[PDB]
Protein backbone atom coordinates (compact mmCIF):
# COMPACT_ATOMS: atom_id res chain seq x y z
CA UNK A 1 0.00 0.00 0.00
CA UNK A 2 1.42 3.51 -1.01
CA UNK A 3 0.44 6.25 1.20
CA UNK A 4 -0.25 9.85 -0.92
CA UNK A 5 -1.35 12.96 -0.18
CA UNK A 6 -3.36 15.66 -2.15
CA UNK A 7 -2.00 18.67 -3.30
CA UNK A 8 -4.78 21.30 -4.06
CA UNK A 9 -3.51 24.70 -2.89
CA UNK A 10 0.12 26.56 -4.13
CA UNK A 11 0.88 27.27 -0.60
CA UNK A 12 1.23 23.70 0.73
CA UNK A 13 4.23 22.75 -1.93
CA UNK A 14 7.33 23.27 0.77
CA UNK A 15 5.18 21.22 3.49
CA UNK A 16 4.33 18.09 0.68
CA UNK A 17 7.86 18.72 -0.70
CA UNK A 18 8.94 17.97 2.96
CA UNK A 19 6.74 14.71 3.25
CA UNK A 20 8.31 13.33 0.22
CA UNK A 21 11.89 14.05 1.32
CA UNK A 22 11.37 12.27 4.75
CA UNK A 23 9.09 9.89 3.03
CA UNK A 24 6.16 10.28 4.64
CA UNK A 25 4.32 9.89 1.32
CA UNK A 26 5.07 7.96 -1.85
CA UNK A 27 2.78 9.73 -4.12
CA UNK A 28 1.07 13.23 -4.63
CA UNK A 29 -2.35 13.41 -5.86
CA UNK A 30 -3.01 16.50 -7.55
CA UNK A 31 -6.39 18.11 -7.83
CA UNK A 32 -5.47 18.58 -11.48
CA UNK A 33 -7.81 20.85 -12.86
CA UNK A 34 -6.77 23.64 -10.43
CA UNK A 35 -3.66 23.88 -12.61
CA UNK A 36 -4.32 23.74 -16.01
CA UNK A 37 -2.94 26.95 -16.62
CA UNK A 38 0.50 25.78 -15.12
CA UNK A 39 3.70 24.32 -17.58
CA UNK A 40 2.91 20.89 -16.82
CA UNK A 41 6.62 20.45 -16.47
CA UNK A 42 7.41 22.75 -13.93
CA UNK A 43 4.76 20.42 -11.75
CA UNK A 44 6.26 17.26 -12.73
CA UNK A 45 9.47 18.89 -11.25
CA UNK A 46 8.60 20.14 -8.34
CA UNK A 47 7.47 16.82 -6.76
CA UNK A 48 10.01 13.92 -6.69
CA UNK A 49 7.62 10.81 -6.74
CA UNK A 50 4.59 9.62 -9.09
CA UNK A 51 1.98 11.66 -9.16
CA UNK A 52 -2.17 11.02 -9.50
CA UNK A 53 -4.86 12.92 -10.84
CA UNK A 54 -8.25 13.80 -9.49
CA UNK A 55 -10.41 16.53 -11.49
CA UNK A 56 -13.32 18.49 -9.36
CA UNK A 57 -14.50 20.68 -11.28
CA UNK A 58 -14.82 19.45 -15.08
CA UNK A 59 -18.94 19.17 -14.26
CA UNK A 60 -18.62 16.67 -16.55
CA UNK A 61 -22.47 15.95 -16.06
CA UNK A 62 -23.77 18.86 -16.77
CA UNK A 63 -21.02 20.61 -18.92
CA UNK A 64 -21.64 21.85 -22.99
CA UNK A 65 -19.59 19.42 -25.02
CA UNK A 66 -17.37 22.47 -26.40
CA UNK A 67 -15.92 23.60 -22.98
CA UNK A 68 -16.05 20.04 -21.49
CA UNK A 69 -14.01 18.97 -24.89
CA UNK A 70 -11.19 21.79 -24.28
CA UNK A 71 -10.53 20.94 -20.83
CA UNK A 72 -10.25 17.29 -21.90
CA UNK A 73 -7.35 17.77 -24.41
CA UNK A 74 -5.95 19.99 -22.35
CA UNK A 75 -6.10 17.53 -19.34
CA UNK A 76 -4.35 14.76 -22.01
CA UNK A 77 -0.98 16.55 -22.59
CA UNK A 78 -0.72 16.57 -18.75
CA UNK A 79 -1.62 12.73 -18.98
CA UNK A 80 0.98 12.77 -21.42
CA UNK A 81 3.36 14.69 -19.74
CA UNK A 82 3.44 13.43 -16.45
CA UNK A 83 2.28 9.66 -16.80
CA UNK A 84 -0.49 9.82 -13.56
CA UNK A 85 -0.54 6.71 -12.02
CA UNK A 86 -4.51 7.19 -12.23
CA UNK A 87 -6.83 9.59 -13.53
CA UNK A 88 -10.01 10.37 -10.89
CA UNK A 89 -13.34 11.83 -11.04
CA UNK A 90 -16.30 12.51 -9.38
CA UNK A 91 -20.46 12.11 -9.41
CA UNK A 92 -21.98 14.92 -8.30
CA UNK A 93 -24.84 17.38 -8.63
CA UNK A 94 -23.95 20.94 -9.17
CA UNK A 95 -26.37 23.03 -10.52
CA UNK A 96 -29.84 22.96 -10.03
CA UNK A 97 -32.09 25.02 -12.97
CA UNK A 98 -28.79 27.13 -13.61
CA UNK A 99 -28.49 27.65 -9.87
CA UNK A 100 -25.43 26.83 -8.63
CA UNK A 101 -25.22 24.37 -5.49
CA UNK A 102 -22.55 25.02 -3.02
CA UNK A 103 -22.89 21.86 -0.79
CA UNK A 104 -22.68 19.55 -3.62
CA UNK A 105 -25.81 17.10 -4.06
CA UNK A 106 -26.03 13.22 -4.20
CA UNK A 107 -26.95 12.30 -7.70
CA UNK A 108 -30.18 10.51 -8.13
CA UNK A 109 -29.00 6.68 -8.89
CA UNK A 110 -32.51 6.21 -10.60
CA UNK A 111 -30.62 8.18 -13.37
CA UNK A 112 -28.51 5.71 -14.60
CA UNK A 113 -29.19 5.82 -18.18
CA UNK A 114 -27.89 9.74 -17.86
CA UNK A 115 -25.03 9.29 -15.86
CA UNK A 116 -23.73 6.04 -18.06
CA UNK A 117 -23.48 7.79 -21.58
CA UNK A 118 -21.79 11.27 -20.21
CA UNK A 119 -19.47 9.03 -17.70
CA UNK A 120 -18.80 7.42 -21.78
CA UNK A 121 -17.99 10.65 -23.29
CA UNK A 122 -15.81 12.24 -20.62
CA UNK A 123 -13.45 8.54 -20.02
CA UNK A 124 -13.59 9.01 -23.91
CA UNK A 125 -12.43 12.46 -23.90
CA UNK A 126 -9.55 12.33 -21.55
CA UNK A 127 -8.16 8.82 -23.36
CA UNK A 128 -7.71 6.72 -20.04
CA UNK A 129 -9.19 4.79 -17.99
CA UNK A 130 -11.24 6.41 -15.43
CA UNK A 131 -11.89 6.57 -11.37
CA UNK A 132 -15.19 7.30 -10.13
CA UNK A 133 -15.32 8.53 -6.26
CA UNK A 134 -18.09 7.61 -4.06
CA UNK A 135 -20.29 10.51 -1.76
CA UNK A 136 -20.65 10.96 1.38
CA UNK A 137 -24.49 10.28 1.47
CA UNK A 138 -26.76 12.05 3.63
CA UNK A 139 -29.96 11.45 2.31
CA UNK A 140 -30.89 7.49 1.85
CA UNK A 141 -29.20 7.39 -1.86
CA UNK A 142 -25.76 5.46 0.12
CA UNK A 143 -27.79 2.16 -0.06
CA UNK A 144 -28.17 2.47 -4.00
CA UNK A 145 -24.84 3.51 -4.93
CA UNK A 146 -22.59 0.14 -4.20
CA UNK A 147 -24.36 -1.65 -6.83
CA UNK A 148 -24.83 1.73 -9.13
CA UNK A 149 -21.07 1.72 -8.69
CA UNK A 150 -20.63 -2.33 -9.67
CA UNK A 151 -23.32 -1.71 -12.69
CA UNK A 152 -21.48 1.33 -14.06
CA UNK A 153 -17.72 0.00 -13.90
CA UNK A 154 -19.13 -3.07 -15.61
CA UNK A 155 -20.69 -1.61 -18.29
CA UNK A 156 -18.08 1.80 -19.00
CA UNK A 157 -15.11 0.43 -18.21
CA UNK A 158 -14.79 3.15 -15.52
CA UNK A 159 -12.58 2.40 -11.91
CA UNK A 160 -13.94 3.12 -8.52
CA UNK A 161 -11.59 5.58 -6.33
CA UNK A 162 -13.13 4.36 -3.20
CA UNK A 163 -13.26 7.03 -0.38
CA UNK A 164 -13.68 4.82 2.70
CA UNK A 165 -14.24 7.94 4.61
CA UNK A 166 -17.19 8.96 2.53
CA UNK A 167 -18.45 5.49 2.80
CA UNK A 168 -18.29 5.40 6.56
CA UNK A 169 -20.44 9.07 6.64
CA UNK A 170 -22.93 7.13 4.86
CA UNK A 171 -23.12 4.45 7.13
CA UNK A 172 -23.46 7.25 9.65
CA UNK A 173 -25.67 9.00 8.35
CA UNK A 174 -28.00 6.48 6.75
CA UNK A 175 -27.38 3.17 8.02
CA UNK A 176 -25.87 1.38 4.74
CA UNK A 177 -23.43 -0.63 6.03
CA UNK A 178 -19.56 0.09 4.30
CA UNK A 179 -19.55 -3.52 3.72
CA UNK A 180 -21.87 -3.38 0.84
CA UNK A 181 -18.62 -1.92 -0.58
CA UNK A 182 -16.77 -4.88 -0.07
CA UNK A 183 -16.66 -6.15 -3.93
CA UNK A 184 -15.38 -2.35 -4.82
CA UNK A 185 -12.92 -2.28 -2.05
CA UNK A 186 -11.06 -6.50 -3.38
CA UNK A 187 -11.04 -5.10 -7.41
CA UNK A 188 -9.57 -1.38 -6.96
CA UNK A 189 -6.26 -0.58 -6.38
CA UNK A 190 -7.03 3.51 -5.39
CA UNK A 191 -8.20 4.77 -2.29
CA UNK A 192 -8.91 8.45 -0.48
CA UNK A 193 -9.55 8.42 3.00
CA UNK A 194 -9.71 11.51 5.57
CA UNK A 195 -11.28 12.99 8.53
CA UNK A 196 -14.45 14.30 8.77
CA UNK A 197 -16.65 16.75 10.74
CA UNK A 198 -20.53 17.14 11.62
CA UNK A 199 -23.31 19.57 10.92
CA UNK A 200 -23.30 22.00 13.35
CA UNK A 201 -26.58 21.54 14.88
CA UNK A 202 -26.64 18.07 14.35
CA UNK A 203 -23.63 16.28 15.49
CA UNK A 204 -25.05 12.71 14.46
CA UNK A 205 -24.92 13.46 10.86
CA UNK A 206 -21.51 13.37 9.48
CA UNK A 207 -20.06 15.96 6.76
CA UNK A 208 -17.25 15.85 4.28
CA UNK A 209 -14.47 18.87 5.61
CA UNK A 210 -11.26 17.32 5.67
CA UNK A 211 -10.25 19.27 8.53
CA UNK A 212 -9.39 16.93 11.32
CA UNK A 213 -7.64 13.52 11.99
CA UNK A 214 -9.53 10.27 10.99
CA UNK A 215 -12.14 9.13 13.26
CA UNK A 216 -11.92 5.83 15.41
CA UNK A 217 -14.49 3.99 12.93
CA UNK A 218 -12.47 5.12 10.05
CA UNK A 219 -9.52 3.83 11.51
CA UNK A 220 -11.47 0.28 12.34
CA UNK A 221 -12.81 0.22 8.74
CA UNK A 222 -9.24 0.24 7.12
CA UNK A 223 -7.88 -1.78 10.00
CA UNK A 224 -10.25 -4.81 10.21
CA UNK A 225 -10.20 -4.89 6.19
CA UNK A 226 -6.97 -4.21 5.88
CA UNK A 227 -6.48 -7.46 3.64
CA UNK A 228 -9.50 -6.89 1.18
CA UNK A 229 -7.81 -3.09 0.93
CA UNK A 230 -4.05 -3.80 0.09
CA UNK A 231 -3.19 -5.67 -3.05
CA UNK A 232 -0.41 -5.32 -5.54
CA UNK A 233 -0.40 -1.89 -6.29
CA UNK A 234 -2.54 -0.19 -3.88
CA UNK A 235 -2.72 3.21 -2.87
CA UNK A 236 -4.68 5.38 0.02
CA UNK A 237 -4.40 9.42 -0.31
CA UNK A 238 -4.98 10.67 2.66
CA UNK A 239 -6.86 14.14 1.80
CA UNK A 240 -6.42 17.68 3.82
CA UNK A 241 -8.07 20.84 2.61
CA UNK A 242 -8.04 22.68 5.74
CA UNK A 243 -6.36 22.77 9.12
CA UNK A 244 -3.49 21.95 7.25
CA UNK A 245 -1.56 21.48 9.82
CA UNK A 246 1.88 19.38 9.12
CA UNK A 247 1.74 18.23 12.72
CA UNK A 248 -1.65 16.57 12.63
CA UNK A 249 -1.09 15.22 9.01
CA UNK A 250 2.16 13.64 9.80
CA UNK A 251 0.24 11.27 12.77
CA UNK A 252 -2.41 10.31 10.34
CA UNK A 253 -0.03 9.78 7.72
CA UNK A 254 1.95 7.47 10.35
CA UNK A 255 -1.20 6.03 11.48
CA UNK A 256 -1.81 4.38 7.95
CA UNK A 257 1.54 2.93 7.71
CA UNK A 258 1.19 1.33 10.95
CA UNK A 259 -2.52 0.01 9.30
CA UNK A 260 -0.59 -0.87 5.95
CA UNK A 261 2.99 -1.94 7.31
CA UNK A 262 5.61 -1.62 4.32
CA UNK A 263 5.84 -5.55 3.69
CA UNK B 1 -30.71 7.05 16.62
CA UNK B 2 -31.02 7.90 12.83
CA UNK B 3 -32.92 11.13 11.69
CA UNK B 4 -35.80 10.06 9.67
CA UNK B 5 -35.60 10.81 6.04
CA UNK B 6 -39.19 11.91 6.68
CA UNK B 7 -41.07 13.44 3.29
CA UNK B 8 -38.36 12.78 1.57
CA UNK B 9 -35.79 9.61 0.55
CA UNK B 10 -32.95 10.66 -1.67
CA UNK B 11 -31.32 14.34 -2.04
CA UNK B 12 -32.78 14.81 -5.06
CA UNK B 13 -36.17 15.86 -3.31
CA UNK B 14 -34.56 18.11 -1.50
CA UNK B 15 -32.91 19.96 -4.82
CA UNK B 16 -35.61 22.82 -5.07
CA UNK B 17 -34.65 23.70 -1.31
CA UNK B 18 -31.04 23.98 -1.25
CA UNK B 19 -30.61 27.29 -1.42
CA UNK B 20 -34.37 29.02 0.35
CA UNK B 21 -34.29 29.71 4.11
CA UNK B 22 -38.30 30.52 3.74
CA UNK B 23 -39.48 26.42 2.97
CA UNK B 24 -36.85 25.04 5.51
CA UNK B 25 -39.11 25.13 8.18
CA UNK B 26 -41.52 23.22 6.06
CA UNK B 27 -39.62 19.54 6.95
CA UNK B 28 -39.79 18.58 10.55
CA UNK B 29 -37.18 19.99 12.56
CA UNK B 30 -36.02 16.39 13.71
CA UNK B 31 -36.03 15.10 10.06
CA UNK B 32 -32.85 14.28 7.94
CA UNK B 33 -34.25 16.63 5.29
CA UNK B 34 -33.78 19.79 7.70
CA UNK B 35 -30.44 18.94 8.52
CA UNK B 36 -29.25 18.54 4.95
CA UNK B 37 -30.93 21.64 3.67
CA UNK B 38 -29.25 23.11 6.94
CA UNK B 39 -25.27 22.56 5.75
CA UNK B 40 -26.17 23.45 2.07
CA UNK B 41 -27.65 26.92 3.81
CA UNK B 42 -24.79 27.21 6.11
CA UNK B 43 -22.92 26.46 2.82
CA UNK B 44 -24.06 30.07 1.60
CA UNK B 45 -23.60 31.98 4.58
CA UNK B 46 -19.92 31.07 5.00
CA UNK B 47 -18.68 31.78 1.65
CA UNK B 48 -20.30 34.95 1.66
CA UNK B 49 -19.15 36.09 5.05
CA UNK B 50 -16.11 33.94 5.78
CA UNK B 51 -14.84 35.79 2.63
CA UNK B 52 -16.67 39.32 3.37
CA UNK B 53 -16.47 39.55 7.38
CA UNK B 54 -17.04 43.50 6.95
CA UNK B 55 -20.30 42.89 6.06
CA UNK B 56 -21.89 41.37 9.33
CA UNK B 57 -20.92 44.98 10.46
CA UNK B 58 -23.87 45.72 8.59
CA UNK B 59 -25.78 42.99 8.94
CA UNK B 60 -24.56 41.95 13.01
CA UNK B 61 -23.34 38.77 14.00
CA UNK B 62 -26.03 36.36 12.74
CA UNK B 63 -26.03 37.86 8.90
CA UNK B 64 -29.46 37.78 8.86
CA UNK B 65 -30.73 41.11 7.65
CA UNK B 66 -28.74 40.39 4.71
CA UNK B 67 -28.62 36.33 4.58
CA UNK B 68 -32.50 36.05 4.31
CA UNK B 69 -33.49 38.79 2.87
CA UNK B 70 -30.80 38.33 -0.15
CA UNK B 71 -31.36 34.86 -0.57
CA UNK B 72 -35.10 35.61 -1.38
CA UNK B 73 -34.13 37.87 -3.49
CA UNK B 74 -31.81 35.55 -5.38
CA UNK B 75 -34.43 33.20 -6.24
CA UNK B 76 -36.81 36.01 -7.18
CA UNK B 77 -34.39 37.53 -9.79
CA UNK B 78 -33.38 33.29 -10.01
CA UNK B 79 -29.62 34.25 -9.68
CA UNK B 80 -27.54 31.69 -10.67
CA UNK B 81 -24.60 31.91 -7.50
CA UNK B 82 -22.01 31.75 -9.57
CA UNK B 83 -18.74 34.07 -9.48
CA UNK B 84 -20.69 37.36 -9.58
CA UNK B 85 -22.36 35.89 -6.55
CA UNK B 86 -20.74 38.41 -4.04
CA UNK B 87 -21.11 41.40 -6.19
CA UNK B 88 -24.57 41.04 -6.46
CA UNK B 89 -25.00 40.89 -2.58
CA UNK B 90 -23.31 44.41 -3.35
CA UNK B 91 -25.91 45.34 -5.54
CA UNK B 92 -29.02 44.12 -3.45
CA UNK B 93 -27.11 46.27 -0.53
CA UNK B 94 -27.33 49.10 -2.61
CA UNK B 95 -31.33 49.13 -2.69
CA UNK B 96 -31.53 48.00 1.20
CA UNK B 97 -31.68 49.45 4.59
CA UNK B 98 -27.99 49.51 4.52
CA UNK B 99 -27.00 51.30 1.26
CA UNK B 100 -25.95 54.44 3.41
CA UNK B 101 -23.34 52.64 5.12
CA UNK B 102 -21.16 51.19 1.78
CA UNK B 103 -18.20 52.71 1.06
CA UNK B 104 -15.18 51.26 -0.98
CA UNK B 105 -13.63 49.61 2.57
CA UNK B 106 -16.84 47.07 1.72
CA UNK B 107 -16.96 47.32 -1.95
CA UNK B 108 -13.15 45.92 -2.30
CA UNK B 109 -13.74 42.72 -0.27
CA UNK B 110 -16.91 41.64 -2.49
CA UNK B 111 -14.57 42.44 -5.80
CA UNK B 112 -11.52 40.95 -4.53
CA UNK B 113 -14.36 38.00 -3.47
CA UNK B 114 -15.88 37.71 -6.78
CA UNK B 115 -12.79 38.06 -8.62
CA UNK B 116 -10.98 35.16 -6.34
CA UNK B 117 -14.38 32.86 -6.98
CA UNK B 118 -13.63 33.31 -10.89
CA UNK B 119 -10.65 32.40 -10.69
CA UNK B 120 -10.99 29.08 -8.31
CA UNK B 121 -14.36 27.48 -10.41
CA UNK B 122 -13.41 28.81 -13.84
CA UNK B 123 -12.78 26.41 -16.14
CA UNK B 124 -13.29 28.26 -19.72
CA UNK B 125 -9.67 27.19 -20.89
CA UNK B 126 -9.11 30.31 -23.17
CA UNK B 127 -10.10 32.71 -20.19
CA UNK B 128 -7.27 33.55 -18.50
CA UNK B 129 -7.88 37.16 -16.07
CA UNK B 130 -11.29 38.18 -15.33
CA UNK B 131 -11.10 42.26 -15.03
CA UNK B 132 -13.74 43.73 -12.90
CA UNK B 133 -15.00 46.98 -13.05
CA UNK B 134 -17.28 49.25 -10.91
CA UNK B 135 -19.21 52.44 -10.73
CA UNK B 136 -17.44 53.70 -7.28
CA UNK B 137 -13.95 52.53 -8.43
CA UNK B 138 -13.03 55.11 -11.48
CA UNK B 139 -9.45 54.39 -13.01
CA UNK B 140 -9.19 50.94 -11.97
CA UNK B 141 -9.99 47.70 -12.21
CA UNK B 142 -9.89 44.08 -10.12
CA UNK B 143 -8.32 41.36 -12.04
CA UNK B 144 -8.31 37.99 -10.99
CA UNK B 145 -5.79 36.03 -12.99
CA UNK B 146 -5.99 31.90 -13.00
CA UNK B 147 -2.55 30.56 -11.36
CA UNK B 148 0.27 30.07 -13.95
CA UNK B 149 3.26 29.09 -11.77
CA UNK B 150 3.45 26.60 -8.68
CA UNK B 151 5.96 29.50 -7.76
CA UNK B 152 4.24 32.93 -8.09
CA UNK B 153 4.62 35.02 -4.70
CA UNK B 154 1.78 37.54 -5.28
CA UNK B 155 -1.82 36.98 -4.81
CA UNK B 156 -3.72 36.31 -7.88
CA UNK B 157 -6.45 39.33 -7.44
CA UNK B 158 -4.66 42.58 -7.97
CA UNK B 159 -6.20 45.82 -7.92
CA UNK B 160 -4.62 47.55 -10.89
CA UNK B 161 -5.10 50.84 -12.15
CA UNK B 162 -5.33 52.61 -15.95
CA UNK B 163 -3.19 54.78 -17.62
CA UNK B 164 -6.33 56.08 -20.29
CA UNK B 165 -9.24 56.02 -18.75
CA UNK B 166 -11.88 53.76 -18.19
CA UNK B 167 -15.96 53.28 -19.17
CA UNK B 168 -17.63 53.60 -15.92
CA UNK B 169 -19.62 50.54 -16.56
CA UNK B 170 -23.43 50.48 -17.39
CA UNK B 171 -24.47 48.79 -14.02
CA UNK B 172 -22.55 49.07 -10.38
CA UNK B 173 -20.79 46.41 -11.99
CA UNK B 174 -18.93 44.91 -15.47
CA UNK B 175 -16.45 42.39 -16.59
CA UNK B 176 -14.74 41.25 -19.33
CA UNK B 177 -12.09 38.58 -19.53
CA UNK B 178 -8.94 37.98 -21.13
CA UNK B 179 -7.27 35.11 -23.10
CA UNK B 180 -3.47 35.96 -21.48
CA UNK B 181 -2.19 37.17 -18.92
CA UNK B 182 -1.58 40.70 -19.90
CA UNK B 183 -4.52 43.76 -20.53
CA UNK B 184 -4.46 45.06 -24.50
CA UNK B 185 -7.35 46.48 -26.10
CA UNK B 186 -10.68 47.29 -23.85
CA UNK B 187 -13.04 45.46 -25.56
CA UNK B 188 -16.13 47.04 -23.56
CA UNK B 189 -17.47 46.27 -20.49
CA UNK B 190 -20.24 43.05 -20.20
CA UNK B 191 -22.40 42.99 -17.04
CA UNK B 192 -22.93 40.87 -15.04
CA UNK B 193 -23.87 37.24 -15.57
CA UNK B 194 -27.77 36.80 -14.51
FE1 LIG C 1 -12.85 14.09 -4.45
FE1 LIG D 1 -12.26 11.79 -1.55
FE1 LIG E 1 -14.03 12.62 1.93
Amino acid sequence: MQIGFNFTLTGTLDMVQQMIKERKIDYVEMLIDNFVHLPPEQIADSFDCPVAFHIMLSKYLERDREALAALGKRLRRFIDVMRPVYVSDHILYFTHNGRSLFHLGEIDYGEYDHVRSKVEQWQDMLGTRLYLENYPSIMDGAWDAPSFYERLSRETGVGVLFDASNAICAQNNTGAPVELWKKIIETTRHFHVAGYGTAFIEPRVKADTHDREMAEDTLDFLSRMRTSFDKPGATITYERDFDIDYESISVDLKRLRDIFPCV
Amino acid sequence: SLLPTAPVRIDADLYDDLANPARQSLYPRDSRGFIRIDISLRAYWHTLFDTCPRLLELSGPSGGAIFLPFMAWARENNLAFDWSFFLWVYVWLQQSEFRERLDEDQLLPVMTASATRWLMIDRDIDACQIVLGSRSLAGAAVVGAKIDSIHCRLEQVQQVAFAAPLPLPDGEFGYFLTPGFEIDHFPGWRPLPR
